[PDB]
């Protein structure tokens, strides 16, 4: 027999997921786990160093990782990268120098995303002073820093755009952004006040559709950016509660704690009963699956202590993650139904991701 | 009682007690670098019954600590309210940006 | 018995597996990878220790050549610890304590594969 | 107003710390040190030490000092090897010291990494696989010699009886013995006769060392020595540790960093276990089994607790024990240890303890 290695992942695309492990009791040896999500098996994983953060290329060839390193870990130059690994042989082919300020925390999606054609790589920066950083993926190269975010926090695309996306801002409020050919502002605007900062701070992570975003807040409340127009308008509140669930105080809680079916306009969200203040990031108690057009819940199932999620449109899949554990559930029909548990697919993951299939 | 996640003045911390990593409540373990900048809690003292400001800097420049990890949320906002958020690294500005534990600095009132 | 890619999986990546019988780290098979190649994006070691394991099956004693995949970190999974004939570092090529990466372009350990050689 | 400070040194007095080597192996490029009080089991503070890092304290009590392996980025990139020397008391970086990228990568025998009686020189384990013994002149912060001659060789015993010596094993079953100048060159060098058979009863290679003298137990529960009492070392054994009773019950030594000597009283501390066959070298201590090397008999024995290793402070009387994770203290003032107490989780995957040193 002789070992060899060149090899790519053995399962095909279609089958496969990523674990963002931060393993934060070893933060500078986070990494990504990739499973096949139809049998649970461990297909390979990219390494990531300091807190890492991932996605994946729209077209599903590449992955993209952003991370520090220093030159001796714990002392010397910084030094803030995206790498660009290959999807089917899980190997290194580029850095892209970033300025040493890339947001350094838990692996919300909306810190590391691209824009829907995917020719930008927009990037949460914190000095702690925050800007969007934008990455030019044609060319290897870090554009310039999007000033006009100071005060704003997260990256929501804009489905129905080539180079667009919005952040949320101190103002409650949300700002857009427009893109030229060159990565740099070509054009911007800011919102109505959207939600009350003080009364009814929302959850960053967005239940997003191709036209509009849906957002939950503290207290079960949901508010709407609506981007179909040149202009985003925005509304809300209408209540995820009934008098029965408000009497025993069930509010949301989590991370990437919210999804969107977008051919049904089902959402889904982490729920738990018994909410105070200090709550917000508590597992899900349950699942509780809304209809965005009727403003009822249409379906509750247990959350098996669930953390984040994310939502397949192609293969109507929804994945949870407790930390550790991944749970597939088929999302086809209104009420969810629970095909099987990856164990231990991670030591400290709040992200889940599928491979892209389609998506044009 | 300060190397337990439900003291009081934990209230807003994600992360390591640096007193139970060879440091205090107001002081970094030998060798790692405090955050000049920080997260900041309203914590309820259960003496007095009042509510205390309590700066959360990290200790900075060594690897995780590992012990007693917390994750308290009293009155804790997202990135967009920036200093009251706790799921990003404070030692985000230090020399050396590897975490190694957080503190609950009193400031008063 | 000899094919590892024929047998059942759970036999393969198990410590217990007859020709396992020296190795000290993550079997490969559990790691995307399998028993004779490496999990994708980690390199082959081009020096390793040497294990003798016998295969109940057959009857028969077989060289095994215990190379690590290398320039990834470490995988995690199907740990083992496995000792028969291994010898401490003065007789180095039999020895399991030590990172058979150690001469890579990338030393850092990933898993460790198991070599048949022959009789 | 509280204020935050650093600088701050650790809170427990040299003589009550001891340093716990965690390699972290599934995570195993941010191994460390864990720095403990012995008589209270409180945490002190840590050193980071990288890829697979070693570890051992000055002897003149004032510094740390470590080897380990850095990448530019950590899985691919420029490697460099190096010693680092830490301040004792404050716990932080001093210097680095280059070294030639062939340090000895594997686990925690003590005798990797050590340093010659007077303190001046470390002297370290190369493979490349090809084995040599690196020498790091400390006062000039640099790796001044390679000794050669110990090809084929393995590991470094100090000779506590002169001042710049050590011994190494090599395949032909016997001891060379440097003797460096104050330089850091070999200044002479001998061979023993061969001491035990390679094939018929290999030697673990941790020794049990005394002021002049080592000992050194083998897979069959037999004990050899060298003496270095003179310049020539004399060999003998084997005699062996076990009676007629223990060989019914196929009891041998196992573990790692496993053996041990009480220097004013001669007595030996071995891991044993019961049904020694080939492929059990390095099970658990069932028993501590604690030898008179004068008489050659067992005088005590007492459960082992599944330790692996230990280590032993001469001037308290303690003996230290390992089971990967938590350390025992004992005292061993008496032939009878006594247990004082456990420290758990004082590692996730160690296999080696050290005191401070207080000799001097
Ligand atoms: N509080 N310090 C912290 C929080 C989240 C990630 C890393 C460090
Ligand atoms: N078998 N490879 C290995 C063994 C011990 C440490 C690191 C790697």
């Amino acid at each position: 027999e002789v070992l060899t290695g060149g090899h790519s992942v053995s399962a095909p695309q279609e089958n496969r997921i990523y674990v963002m492990d931060s393993v934060f009791m070893h933060l500078t040896e986070s990494r990504v786990h990739v499973y096949d999500y139809t049998n649970g098996k461990f297909l390979g994983m990219v390494p990531t160093a300091f807190n890492g953060h991932v996605q994946v290329s729209n077209d599903g060839k590449k992955i993209y990782t952003m991370t520090t390193y220093h030159e001796r870990i714990t002392r010397g130059k910084r030094s803030d990268v995206v790498e660009v690994w290959d999807a089917d042989k899980l190997t290194f082919e580029k850095e892209i120098s970033l300025p040493p300020k890339r947001v350094q925390g838990l692996n919300y999606d909306g810190l590391f995303r691209q824009t829907t054609d995917g020719k930008f790589i927009v990037l949460q920066n914190a000095s702690p002073a925050t800007s969007i950083g934008i990455v030019d993926v044609a060319k290897g190269d870090y554009v310039e820093d999007v000033t006009a975010a100071a005060g704003c926090w997260s990256v929501i695309p804009q489905p129905n755009r080539p180079r667009s996306f919005m952040t949320i801002c101190g103002d409650g409020g949300l700002l857009t952004i427009n893109l030229g050919e060159d990565g740099k502002v070509a054009s911007q605007s800011r919102s109505k006040q959207m939600f009350s900062v003080k009364d009814d701070p929302i959850f960053i992570a967005p239940a997003l559709d191709k036209d509009k975003a849906h957002f939950v807040s503290y207290y079960g409340n949901v508010y709407s950016a609506d981007f179909s127009g040149d202009e985003v308008k925005v509304d809300g509140p209408w209540s995820l509660l009934n008098d029965e669930d408000k009497a025993k105080n069930w509010v949301p809680g989590g991370y990437n704690l919210v999804g969107l079916h977008r051919a049904s306009g089902r959402m889904y969200v982490f729920m738990h009963p018994d909410g105070k203040e200090g709550t917000h990031k508590f597992p899900a108690a349950e699942i509780w699956v809304m209809d965005t057009k009727t403003k009822q819940r249409v379906a509750r199932i247990p959350g098996r202590d669930a953390l984040s999620m994310t939502i397949d449109q192609q293969r109507n899949l929804m994945l949870t993650l407790d930390g550790g554990n991944v749970n597939v559930y088929d999302i086809s029909q209104p009420e969810p139904k629970l095909l099987r548990t990856i164990e231990g697919a991670a030591e400290a993951s709040l992200q889940v991701q599928f491979h892209p299939v389609g998506g044009t | 009682e300060v190397n337990s996640c439900d003291y009081w003045r934990h209230c807003a911390v994600d992360g390591f007690l640096c007193s139970c990593c060879g440091g205090t409540t107001t002081t970094c373990p030998p060798g790692s670098t405090p955050s000049p900048i920080s997260w900041i809690g309203t914590c309820h003292n259960p003496h007095d019954g009042k509510d205390y400001l309590i700066s959360y800097h990290d200790c900075c420049g060594k690897t995780a600590c590992g012990r007693c990890q917390c994750n308290t949320q009293t009155r804790e906002r997202p990135g967009y309210e920036f200093f009251l958020h706790n799921d990003v690294n404070w030692c985000m500005a230090n020399e050396n940006s590897t975490f190694h534990c957080t503190t609950s600095v009193l400031v008063g009132l």
